[PDB]
């Protein structure tokens, strides 16, 4: 995460962490529940293996909280491909359920049409992550929030070298220097309604981070949520 | 459900709530059933 703020204790639960065999984070992840943690597809051609940290805030630092989990099942969009970068979404079933406590609880899973309605439509969303800090910089080593405005599809696709899809949608800044980066990818994007965060997108792509005139690309999960209830069904 | 979301504290005048949660007495509000609902920042 480019600019926002480091997490406080207890405020983005739903936060998870690939780790590779270096031990060191690659990728985001959403907990959707005990079992199941939803990421980006292209994730998972970055580490040949990798296991998931929960409840982790700071990765130079073993605080109480922190729990290791091994993966069972991947399932993979069968349409994500890296030409387009589209469907880029993954589902992972845990070996052992998570143990729900401070710093680890699901965020929530809206019905589709309420939340292309409801939610899609407000101002703003959470990003968050342990990823770069700068575009050529370090991964950060505190898990980092940040308020993103929805940007209007045409605006982005206006500004994007690539091709937009409606499996998409952009969310950040025009120029002010607050994104997310490499290294955040797959984590999550939540929307608040009233008091309740629901998961809205998996931080996906961007050209660079925090480019002037460029925006952060989020795969839409409305778009999804049939697909995520069969795959966390088997 | 177009204005204020037809005061549904979730989804909508007929309201619903996700996983974990029980629609209220009042048919508007949802009450979690467990210490970690989805959606909902954690306290000590
Ligand atoms: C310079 S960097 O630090 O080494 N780094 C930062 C960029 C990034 O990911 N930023 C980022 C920024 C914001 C958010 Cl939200 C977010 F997830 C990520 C990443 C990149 O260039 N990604 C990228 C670019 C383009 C496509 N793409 C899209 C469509 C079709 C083909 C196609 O290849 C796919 C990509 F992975 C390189
Ligand atoms: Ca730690
Ligand atoms: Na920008």
């Amino acid at each position: 995460i480019v600019g926002g703020q480091e997490c406080k204790d207890g405020e983005c639960p739903w936060q998870a962490l690939l780790i590779n065999e270096e031990n060191e984070g690659f990728c985001g992840g959403t907990i959707l529940s005990e079992f199941y943690i939803l990421t980006a597809a292209h994730c998972l051609y970055q580490a040949k293996r990798f296991k998931v940290r929960v409840g982790d805030r700071n990765t130079e630092q073993e605080e109480g909280g922190e729990a290791v989990h091994e993966v069972e099942v991947v399932i993979k969009h069968n349409r994500f491909t890296k030409e387009t970068y589209d469907f880029d979404i993954a589902v992972l079933r845990l070996k052992t359920p998570i143990t729900f406590r401070m710093n680890v609880a699901p965020a929530c899973l809206p019905e589709r049409d309420w939340a292309e309605s409801t939610l899609m439509t407000q101002k703003t969303g959470i990003v968050s992550g342990f990823g770069r800090t700068h575009e050529k910089g370090r991964q950060s080593t505190r898990l980092k929030m940040l308020e993103v405005p929805y940007v209007d599809r045409n605006s982005c696709k206006l500004s994007s070298s690539f091709i937009i899809t409606q499996n998409m949608f952009c969310a950040g800044y025009d120029t002010k220097q607050e994104d997310a980066c490499q290294g955040d990818s797959g984590g999550p994007h939540v929307t608040r309604f009233k008091d309740t965060y629901f998961v809205t997108g998996i931080v996906s792509w961007g050209e660079g981070c925090a480019r002037k005139g460029k925006y952060g690309i989020y795969t839409k999960v409305t778009a999804f949520l049939k697909w995520i209830d069969r795959s966390m069904k088997t | 459900c177009s204005l204020d979301n037809g005061d549904c504290d979730q989804f909508c005048v007929v309201c619903s709530c996700a996983r974990g949660y029980t629609l209220a007495d009042n048919g508007k509000a949802c009450i979690p059933t467990g210490p970690y609902p989805c959606g909902k920042q954690t306290l000590e």
